[PDB]
């Protein structure tokens, strides 16, 4: 029941309504996730087959999933064991239970990410505000040990320290790894991870916007031709007298 | 010549070919066979989600993802049947609308079935709402399912009865699936019942005057454009689908549904924000109940409050203005529907629930007997 | 239902029609039609828009209540 | 006088009250309403099911359990739909022997659609079956599905398409519910048609003469006998239901499927054992597919194999004993269909195969041929 | 469809009927009932029977020899 | 593809198409499964609230479930610990899987019994016949070790050892736990484990053939009624000559 702030629209690349997504930005994006995020933040929704094609080569997409380690079995003697990953998995959880999660981060449950752009307000305009918009609390707020102060959060009082800063990562194409890049790059692989099927999508309305473009006047056209014999037609009243 | 004489094809030939029809039918009477498309799109789409999605709580949010994410073709078809959802209210608030100004409820028996058409296309877009499990979901079930409370004696009987237990669960969820899949056959066949009871007459025309001295075959000219009007009504869809599709869903449904808190403001969709705003316009709880649904039912008695020696509104200047503040004042409560229970808005709410009961029930009846007496009849 | 030749009693009327392939679909469709769109808008305006108005300042008043009585005063 | 003239219960009226039947249609003509009943029944029962199911192989099978266990009654509607089935194929089998035995077939646009519900009833029945996956449920479904493969060039591709993966798994199990339910609503659609064209006519009678002279009205006289009829079929279904639940159904569909091994033997429901015999007394892939599919698309062409100046076989000794041999040579095929593939078994049913198609395609077509000119004509 | 007054001609036959209040629904139910029963089996019992005696044959032949002919034999 | 050898039909006090089952044995039955079959076998689908009101009262129900620990949780540290049964807890896995039960049983599954006498023909007749007809191997018949003799079981060789011999326990009743007495318990207790709805079912069987035995005659009557003005009808052709 606090005042809020709205945050205001950024021009990213894929605003347009035929604009794809930046899939470098993507890549980048999802070393941002991997390295920082994925330690808080579940997403158990992805699977690392998902990123063939759209920001990883299959060779690539594969290497990085046997870079952790996951659960599989049963085996014949019926005992659970490690295996490294496959594309075929989805991303580790964090945490087994929110409960152990909350436990963690001093009573808080960090969200699954998967469609955390399309789950509020505002969407990646909402998260780039909020990871960059952190400041010193106003004169006469107090907030309690463990939460941080955060104007676009409900309440401003939201229990994530700042997560993001210069230099968390480095990006393997060399670019500088500013707090503002970082969010930038993140932010757009959050869209993906929500909206897989965008840039298919925009491909679509374009074709649909086109073969609307032809098919509403020749239909139109069927129309008018076929009502003609009507709408020229000409009566006359001859009673007798 | 066959077409006229094979038992089955006959029927055909009576409603869509050779049926006469009136020659001066506006653009306002193309919503009948969109509200048919509709009907059909939602019937496909929605079968083709069916051999996808799974009708229990812990999976219900993800089969849904799973279809967004990894079936061919599946978010479209999702989407598709989303905004398909919204398309079918938009035609049926249209159709509604058309029959109003045109007067076309004097055929009490298509007029008065139409109703039943609109309860139960609501009862299926809710029952087919609470199926992705999200928390818009799962509390707007909450609070409708509970309206059942307010009946006196019996109430808490009929929701507990109702829910399969003692809050909305995994019984209301594998119920609502299956009532969700079986009343768009049993709207299909109360639209051919519409029809019937239609065919008996003809169709009225924006003048109210009888056009047996003018009538056109049905086709070639009303089949040209039904086609044409259902290629603005596909174009209107894949605009939302494909260039829009989370304009009109709200963000908290995209979060699985939590049976232990509340979203800070809940709101229904747009097609049933008019009738929430006049529930919350009472602080009662039975009095909230039955203004919601009178809200509704107050069509059933339309046909008995026609005044006017005229049919439609075409040459009635003084009802046409009464109509337009009725649309602007149900443009009112729909604003007020999606907007927290807080000061001015309350009070706004509750003018425009006056004022919506207050021009069907008094100043439009009323107003047709004035502009008799002005043309001395 | 109800078919041609059993609707009603017409008498002493002619009508003169055009096949739809000796003339043209869209025959002055601006020239004729735009002032006729003016017309149409002209005649109804008067009835349709002023309760759409009304809605319009309700709806910036009640929203600019709203939106600032939240606000805080000095007492 | 109302009951005439609503638009509505005049359809009702002609067709259950005033409509004109034969004074002398004996007991065989009752199954034509018991099938309707009998729909009704799988629809009801089967509605009910479909609020406590779940359609995915992980809880699918204990979704059941949890019906027989758990719901109020769930035990009953659940052993009502199972047998509710079973008697939906006696009747079945009757209303076609009737047809055969009095040459009802005459009527080509009842009779061909006729056989178009029988299969739809099949494909109903046969994705009904899929949907406790149990073992029997799983590997009936491979075998069934597997004859697809059978068709060259395209064969591997539509049953892949069907599956949804590249064996029978979770994806089918949950299109198999889509078309399960909503199969039954189509039935009941072409049964609408079945009548329609009926009615174009009037019942046929067991002695194939025009009962033109000597008609009565359906109400009193047929209302009471298929009332009479009903209470003989809730009979049968409830002895099933209340004392032998598990006389049809197989003990191996209690065990959960399992995709990786099969029982040594498995047979499907009684109501399709004589196919089944038909289809394995070929030693050929493609062969026994065909023959399968024959055996029961043989219903289509009957109508071009009739011979005899007579339509019943009431007066025609030699074309009965030649229709008794056809229910005995298809009883026949039941009993080798629920064998295993063994001597003499085999060959038996090799021999009963033959028999079927012998006698449908020559034997009672010229058996047709001498009565008449034994009767000089 | 088909209605009463239109189905076909008929002259010169006369029907006697009683009210269903005046009869007896079950008249000489077991005194000419059985009798008729009898003959009307009798009438039809040898275009029935036989095939399904045939069919009794074969099954207890094919089921006598496939339930010993897994028996096993000396050599 | 072995000689098959059926079971004769014993004459259980359940076997009448109006016989209930007999719940004193019943009682008898749950007290074999627990003691000796329920550390091989699992019964997935059958609750301690099951046992309410047909053999056990709900306070020897409840204080039977916390009898054994079971797994519940999360907590609020988001760790699983062990809490004593309640009625609503289904009967205890032996194993967490199938895996570890065939390497804890040299191999072989002991299925779920929850419907056994349901999922192989002849029901109890079975069970019975297998576990009371173990026997010496015929001459020349030799089973590999791990694997025990049983003319009853497909192939005449079981993974099972014999499970229930003379006094493997003692009833509570006093009842003397002869190796038949003991088959006969257990066999009429998974009867109704299989199908719990025998008794009432048959129950609505007499209720049912009263009903039709008064409702036939009844609806014949009224056919009959109807139909005689036809049936007595008489007809006469008058010509003109
Ligand atoms: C949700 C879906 C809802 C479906 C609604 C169903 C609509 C329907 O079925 O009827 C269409 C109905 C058919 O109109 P019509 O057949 O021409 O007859 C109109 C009367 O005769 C009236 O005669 P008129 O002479 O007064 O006609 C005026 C003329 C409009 O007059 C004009 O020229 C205005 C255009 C100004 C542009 C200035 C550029 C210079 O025609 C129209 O009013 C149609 C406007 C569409 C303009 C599209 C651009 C071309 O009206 C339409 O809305 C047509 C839109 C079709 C899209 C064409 C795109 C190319
Ligand atoms: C799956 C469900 C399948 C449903 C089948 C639909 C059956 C149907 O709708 O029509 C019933 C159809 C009606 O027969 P109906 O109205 O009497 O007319 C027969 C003809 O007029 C023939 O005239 P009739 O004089 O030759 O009739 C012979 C008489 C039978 O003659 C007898 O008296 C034989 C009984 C021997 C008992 C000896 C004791 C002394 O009536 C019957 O044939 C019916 C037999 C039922 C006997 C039940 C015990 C009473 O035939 C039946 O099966 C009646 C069974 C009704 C149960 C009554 C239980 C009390
Ligand atoms: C219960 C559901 C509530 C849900 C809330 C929905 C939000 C409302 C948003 C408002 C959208 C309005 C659509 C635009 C209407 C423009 C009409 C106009 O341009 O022309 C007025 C026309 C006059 O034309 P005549 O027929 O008199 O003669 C013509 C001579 N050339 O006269 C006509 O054409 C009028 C025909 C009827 C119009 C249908 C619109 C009404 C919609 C809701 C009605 C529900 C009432 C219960
Ligand atoms: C394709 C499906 C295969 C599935 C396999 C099913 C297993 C088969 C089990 C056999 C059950 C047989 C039912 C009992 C029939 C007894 C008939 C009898 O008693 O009377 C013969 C009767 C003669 O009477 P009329 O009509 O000539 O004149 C009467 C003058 N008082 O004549 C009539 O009443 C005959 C009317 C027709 C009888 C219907 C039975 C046929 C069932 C399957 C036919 C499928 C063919 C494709
Ligand atoms: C990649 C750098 C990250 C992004 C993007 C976000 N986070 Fe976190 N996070 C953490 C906690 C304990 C919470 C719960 C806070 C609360 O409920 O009060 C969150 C929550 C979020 C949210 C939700 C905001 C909202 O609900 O409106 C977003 C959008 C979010 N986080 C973005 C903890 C952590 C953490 C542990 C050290 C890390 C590394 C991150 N979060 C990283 C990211
Ligand atoms: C209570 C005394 C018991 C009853 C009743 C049954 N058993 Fe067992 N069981 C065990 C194993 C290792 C198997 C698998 C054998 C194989 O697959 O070859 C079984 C199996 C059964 C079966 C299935 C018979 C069939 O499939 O036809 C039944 C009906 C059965 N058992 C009854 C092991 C054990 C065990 C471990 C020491 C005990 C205590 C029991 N079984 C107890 C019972
Ligand atoms: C699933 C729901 C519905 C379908 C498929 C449907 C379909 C149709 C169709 C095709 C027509 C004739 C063509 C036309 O006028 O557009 C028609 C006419 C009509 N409908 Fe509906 N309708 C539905 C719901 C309703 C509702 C909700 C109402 C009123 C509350 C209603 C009342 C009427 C009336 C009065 C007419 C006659 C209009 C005239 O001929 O002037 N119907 N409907
Ligand atoms: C007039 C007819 C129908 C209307 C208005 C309608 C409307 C809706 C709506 C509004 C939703 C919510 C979608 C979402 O929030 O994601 C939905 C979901 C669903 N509908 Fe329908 N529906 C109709 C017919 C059908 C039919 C006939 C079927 C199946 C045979 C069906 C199957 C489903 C399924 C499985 C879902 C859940 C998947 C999802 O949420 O997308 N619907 N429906
Ligand atoms: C769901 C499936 C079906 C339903 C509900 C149904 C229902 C009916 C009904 C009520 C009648 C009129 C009353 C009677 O004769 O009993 C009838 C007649 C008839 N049916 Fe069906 N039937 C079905 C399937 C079939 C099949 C599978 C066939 C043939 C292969 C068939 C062929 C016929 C014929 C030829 C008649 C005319 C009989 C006569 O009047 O003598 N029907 N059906
Ligand atoms: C002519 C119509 C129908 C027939 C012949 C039919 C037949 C069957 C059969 C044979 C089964 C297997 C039962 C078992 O093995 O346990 C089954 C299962 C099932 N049926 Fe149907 N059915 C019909 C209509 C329907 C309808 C209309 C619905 C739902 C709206 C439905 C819902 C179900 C469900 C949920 C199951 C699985 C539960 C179970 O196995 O008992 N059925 N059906
Ligand atoms: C079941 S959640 C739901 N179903 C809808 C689509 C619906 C409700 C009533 C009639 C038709 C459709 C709707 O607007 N809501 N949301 C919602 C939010 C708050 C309160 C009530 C409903
Ligand atoms: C899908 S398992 C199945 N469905 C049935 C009910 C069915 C099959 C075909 C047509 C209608 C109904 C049937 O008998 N089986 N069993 C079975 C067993 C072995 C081989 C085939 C089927
Ligand atoms: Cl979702
Ligand atoms: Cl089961």
């Amino acid at each position: 029941s606090d005042l809020e702030l709205h945050p205001p629209s950024y021009p990213w690349s894929h605003r347009g309504l035929l604009s794809s997504l930046d899939h470098t930005s993507i890549r980048r994006g999802f070393q941002v996730y991997k390295q920082v995020c994925s330690s808080c933040h579940s997403m158990d929704y992805v699977a690392y087959r998902h990123l063939v094609g759209v920001c990883y080569t299959e060779d690539e997409a594969k290497a990085l999933a046997e870079e952790v380690e996951v659960q599989d079995g049963p085996n014949e003697d019926g005992e659970m064991f490690m295996r490294p990953g496959k594309l075929s998995d989805y991303f580790p959880k964090p945490y087994p239970n929110p409960e152990a999660a909350r436990a963690a981060n001093n009573g808080a449950l960090p969200p699954d990410l998967s469609y955390i752009v399309r789950a509020r307000h505002g969407g990646e305009d909402y998260v780039f505000s909020l990871l960059t918009g952190y400041c010193e609390p106003p004169t006469g707020v107090s907030l309690r040990e463990g939460l941080y102060f955060n104007p676009y959060f409900p309440g401003q009082a939201i229990g994530m320290a700042p997560p993001i800063y210069n230099e968390v990562l480095e990006f393997d194409d060399g670019t500088p790894a500013t707090m503002s890049q970082v969010a930038k790059d993140v932010c757009t692989f959050l869209r993906w991870a929500a909206e897989p099927e965008h840039d298919h999508r925009k491909r679509m309305g374009l074709k649909m916007l086109l073969m609307m473009g032809l098919l509403l006047p020749l239909v139109y056209a069927m129309k008018r031709h076929k009502w003609s014999v009507l709408k020229s037609r000409k009566l006359a009243y001859r009673p007798p007298k | 010549n066959i077409r006229k004489s094979h038992p089955l094809m006959k029927i055909v030939n009576n409603a869509f070919i050779d049926l006469p029809a009136p020659s001066n039918i506006s653009s306002w009477w193309n919503f009948g066979s969109l509200l048919g498309i509709c009907l059909i799109l939602q019937i496909l789409t929605g079968l083709f989600l069916a051999m996808h999605y799974t009708s229990d709580t812990t999976t219900a949010f993800s089969s849904v993802t799973h279809i967004c994410r990894d079936v061919n073709y599946g978010w479209i078809i999702r989407y598709m049947h989303a905004n398909g959802a919204s398309m079918f209210f938009i035609c049926l608030y249209m159709h509604v609308g058309r029959g109003l100004y045109y007067g076309s409820y004097t055929f009490l028996e298509t007029w008065n079935i139409g109703v039943i058409l609109l309860l139960t296309v609501m009862a299926t877009a809710f029952m087919g709402y609470v199926l992705p499990w999200g928390q818009m979901s799962f509390w707007g079930a909450t609070v409708i399912t509970n309206l059942l409370s307010a009946i006196p004696y019996i109430g808490t009987n009929l929701v507990e009865w109702i829910w399969g237990g003692f809050s909305v669960d995994k019984a209301t969820l594998t119920r609502f699936f299956a009532f969700h899949f079986i009343l768009p056959f049993i709207i299909m066949a109360i639209a051919m019942v519409h029809l019937l009871f239609l065919h008996e007459t003809g169709s009225n025309n924006p003048t109210g005057i009888s056009s047996d001295v003018d009538k056109i075959p049905f086709h070639p000219y009303y089949t040209i454009k039904d086609i044409l009007g259902a290629l603005l009504l596909i174009l209107a869809l894949m605009l939302l689908v494909l260039f829009a599709p989370d304009l009109l869903g709200d963000p908290d449904n995209y979060t699985p549904a939590n049976p232990l808190n509340t979203p800070p403001h809940i709101k229904p969709e747009w097609y049933f924000l008019f009738a929430y705003a006049i529930l919350r316009s009472i602080p009662n709880k039975l009095g909230g109940v039955l203004a919601l649904a009178f809200s509704i039912l107050i069509l059933a008695l339309i046909p008995l409050l026609h005044t006017s020696k005229q049919r439609s509104m075409m040459f009635r200047p003084l009802s046409q203005c009464l109509f337009w503040a009725l649309v602007a004042d149900l443009l009112t409560l729909t604003w007020i529907g999606g907007q927290p229970v807080e000061h001015p808005y309350i009070t706004i709410g509750q003018l425009a629930s006056v004022l919506y009961f207050l021009l069907i029930l008094v100043l439009m009846p009323t107003a047709g007997t004035i502009e008799n007496k002005l043309l001395k009849w | 239902g109800r078919q041609f030749g059993h609707l009603t009693r017409v008498r002493h009327v002619i009508t003169y029609s055009l096949s739809p392939f000796e003339q043209r679909a869209f025959p002055h469709y601006f020239s004729k039609g735009i002032p006729n769109v003016l017309r149409r808008t002209r005649a109804c305006i008067l009835r349709v828009a002023p309760p759409f108005v009304a809605f319009y300042l309700v709806y910036t008043w009640g929203t600019q209540e709203f939106e600032k009585s939240k606000r805080k005063n000095p007492a």
